[PDB]
RNA sequence: UUACUAAGUCUCAUGUACUACAU
RNA sequence: GUGUAGUAUCUGUUCUUUUCAGUGUAACAACUGAAAUGACCUCGAGGCUC
């Protein structure tokens, strides 16, 4: 529906882009912001047009097409698990916790290594709750690299509510 | 404390609403909100101007500062007035044609925004640049181009725009399937101008009221 | 609906009905975006609110 | 007050400005381009540079500006016992300067050989698992393994006085030892 | 590619208009 | 080109007893009343804490 644009010249105005792309499609609306720090035109807008076919058309045939004041126009188009594990050894490498919680669950991100008081601890991002019950339930207070690891649910207080369930399994869905 | 605290949630207002989406949070301390949802949601009543709940009188606008001080009707600029009276930092008229401008030229005459039945003016609104855009959409049209968006476009006369051949690639816009451009759909030797297309509609009364003459009323 | 989450004003937590996490609980969650749902605190009411669309 | 200094006016199409932001629009008012603010005199005008307001504005604005051989060694292992309680000992012995005198640059030559404690759960084959085992490593000679079905034996709590050399890891410094002036590596 | 909102209250100073009242 | 009384409006400045309950408010705000002292734990936050 709405396209971003930019590398746009202060020069160019509303009544410019509206004449430049009603030749492309219909336009719904357009915001081209007015800078209250310098009393113009901040060089980027906004073209709402009356549906994304019209909009990826327009993103298609307009992108690297026009050249306004020998700058060229650009257009863009426009609640997961989380476990806190504590106590974790210096040997153990990120994708070595990669490796570990993929047994138990796809990961939507990377850990995040943090040292807390000399205290290692890791952020493990799940994309199921479930799967996150389980890396729990078998890796909690275990030994690993010789080294007793806690595995919980992290702050946000903590994760895993009874709404958590609800809306992540949502997400999930 | 007791009545205050009796009021149901907003959502538990939503469902007894045809219309939920115009109901907002504050309704949940309407004395009657019941009552108050069915008439503020019935068919044609205008919501209240938003500029309550505020405390800046309504007018505080940093927008006010740059509003034009007048613009004469064009129509009246034609009495030339302008020129024998300067407004800005004796002129003898003719009553024939003073009273013609209102009369004979300004008779069918009228403002051409005006607002329509639930148009509500906020203070942060201009409604002249809404003019302008009612205008714009009306003297602008797709396959003409002005000629100073060409000048900084630097397309030469007799060229046909960039996406003419991301078009040819692409093909016609969406938005407009009637759309005809020079060289493409449409006889290039018809380019003229600041021209190269133009759409070719395929389409192809009195209403009871027509008065098949206008005379008004004359001064002498 | 958001995390239980805590915000500072009014003003932004008006804002926060138009948003892409919020949106995200929201559509993900099942209830549709955009403007009849603004009102929303609660995960609740707002499913009755979309059985009833 | 104004020390001189000639402000143009905004029309003026803009010689360099001390501050390129207080201006005078069309009217005779200084403003503030950034901060939008209009003052009466240059005392008011000071007032603003001197506030904290326009000071915001310029932060934001500059935020918009911004904006293997495989040979396997020789085990022996020993059932021991201490106190209070059971562990296991085992004695690897390694070649006897016969091999070893053709490879001597310090490549990892100053390491010794490396424990680790292997779930079953994975293998080449992957048939049976349910136990640990204690493997050994060395560069050039190949693995060795030891299956510990008891969960837990000579599993101490803080031998030492807690130094922090973690070598590997506190299995490693914990209950190892390498003689290697002889070649043995002794682990319990 | 930055998807458009900030001042308020108090205090002690400066800026500017004004209202009755007297030579 | 003055004086007496008085008013409005900028701008600068700055954040007033941590909490609880009542009034009040569209919600705020504002107003009205009281007052914890001690110990401990993790990263100003947190306590089915005593």
């Amino acid at each position: 529906n709405t396209v971003y644009v930019g590398n746009i010249d202060p020069r160019i105005t509303k009544e410019q882009l509206y004449e430049l792309f009603i030749q492309i499609n219909p336009v719904l609306r357009i915001k081209y912001p007015k800078d209250k720090v310098l009393q113009a035109y901040q060089g980027y807008a906004f073209i709402e047009f009356y549906n994304q076919g019209d909009a990826q058309y327009a993103i298609k045939i307009m992108n690297n097409t026009v050249r306004l004041y020998d700058r060229l126009i650009k257009v863009r188009q426009v609640p997961i698990a989380k476990l806190f594990i504590k106590n974790l050894a210096d040997s153990i490498d990120s994708d070595q916790l990669v490796k570990i919680f993929n047994k138990f669950g796809k990961l939507i991100r990377e850990p995040e290594i943090f040292y807390l008081s000399k205290l290692k601890c890791a952020y493990v991002y799940f994309e199921d709750f479930e799967k996150a019950d389980l890396a729990i339930k078998s890796l909690n207070n275990q030994l690993v690299a010789n080294n007793r690891i806690t595995v919980d649910y992290a702050f946000k207080n903590g994760k895993g509510n009874a709404k958590y369930g609800d809306d992540v399994d949502r997400l999930l869905n | 404390k007791r009545r205050k605290t009796e009021k149901p949630s907003l959502s538990q207002l939503k469902s007894q609403v045809p219309y939920p989406q115009i109901i907002e949070w504050y309704d949940c301390d309407a004395r009657y909100p019941g009552l108050l949802a069915s008439i503020k949601c019935t068919k044609n009543v205008i919501p209240v101007p938003s500029h309550w709940q505020s405390k800046k009188e309504y007018l505080s606008g940093r927008s006010l500062l740059g509003k034009r001080p007048f613009e004469l009707p064009d129509i009246i600029k034609k009495t030339n007035i302008e020129q024998m009276r300067s407004t800005l930092p004796a002129l003898d008229l003719d009553y024939k044609k003073l009273h013609d401008v209102f009369f004979k030229i300004g008779a069918n005459w009228k403002p051409d925004h005006l607002l329509c039945f639930g148009d509500v003016y906020y203070e942060n609104r201009n409604l002249f640049e809404e003019t302008n855009w009612k205008r714009m959409v009306d003297h602008k049209r797709p396959g003409r181009i002005s000629q100073e968006l060409r000048a900084i476009m630097n397309l030469p006369e007799g060229q046909l725009p960039p996406w003419c051949m991301k078009m040819k690639d692409i093909g016609l816009p969406t938005g407009y399937p009637d759309l005809k451009i020079a060289g493409l759909n449409w006889d290039i030797t018809n380019l003229k101008g600041d021209v190269y297309g133009k759409i070719i509609p395929n389409h192809h009364r009195n209403y009871f009221g027509a008065l098949i003459s206008f005379e008004t009323p004359e001064f002498e | 609906i958001c995390s239980n989450k805590v915000y500072n004003g009014r003003r932004t937590f008006e804002r926060h009905f138009n948003e892409e996490r919020h949106i995200y609980h929201l559509r993900c969650l099942g209830i549709e975006p955009s403007s009849v749902f603004k009102g929303i605190t609660k995960i609740k009411e707002a499913q009755e609110l979309w059985k009833n669309m | 007050l104004s020390k001189g200094e000639n402000v143009p006016y905004t029309f003026q199409d803009e010689q360099v400005r001390s501050n390129p932001y207080i201006y005078k629009n069309h009217s005779g008012k200084l403003v503030c381009k950034l901060c939008n603010t209009m003052h009466m005199s240059w005392s008011s005008v000071e007032r603003h540079l001197g506030g904290k307001k326009h000071g915001l504005n310029v932060l934001r604005r500059g935020i918009s500006i911004e904006k293997x051989x495989x040979x396997x060694x020789x085990x022996x292992x020993x059932x021991x016992x201490x106190x209070g309680s059971v562990g296991l000992a085992i004695q690897v012995n390694y070649s006897s300067e016969v091999k070893e005198n053709s490879v001597d640059s310090d490549d990892k030559a100053k390491v010794p050989p490396l424990i680790r404690i292997v779930s079953g759960l994975e293998l080449s084959d992957t048939k049976q698992k349910g136990k640990k085992f204690l493997v050994i490593a060395y560069e050039p000679f190949e693995n060795i393994a030891i299956e510990l079905p008891p969960n837990e034996i000579l599993f101490s709590e803080n031998n030492d006085m807690d130094n922090n050399n973690d070598g590997v890891d506190e299995l490693n410094k914990k209950c190892t030892f390498w003689d290697a002036i002889s070649k043995l590596y002794y682990v319990q």
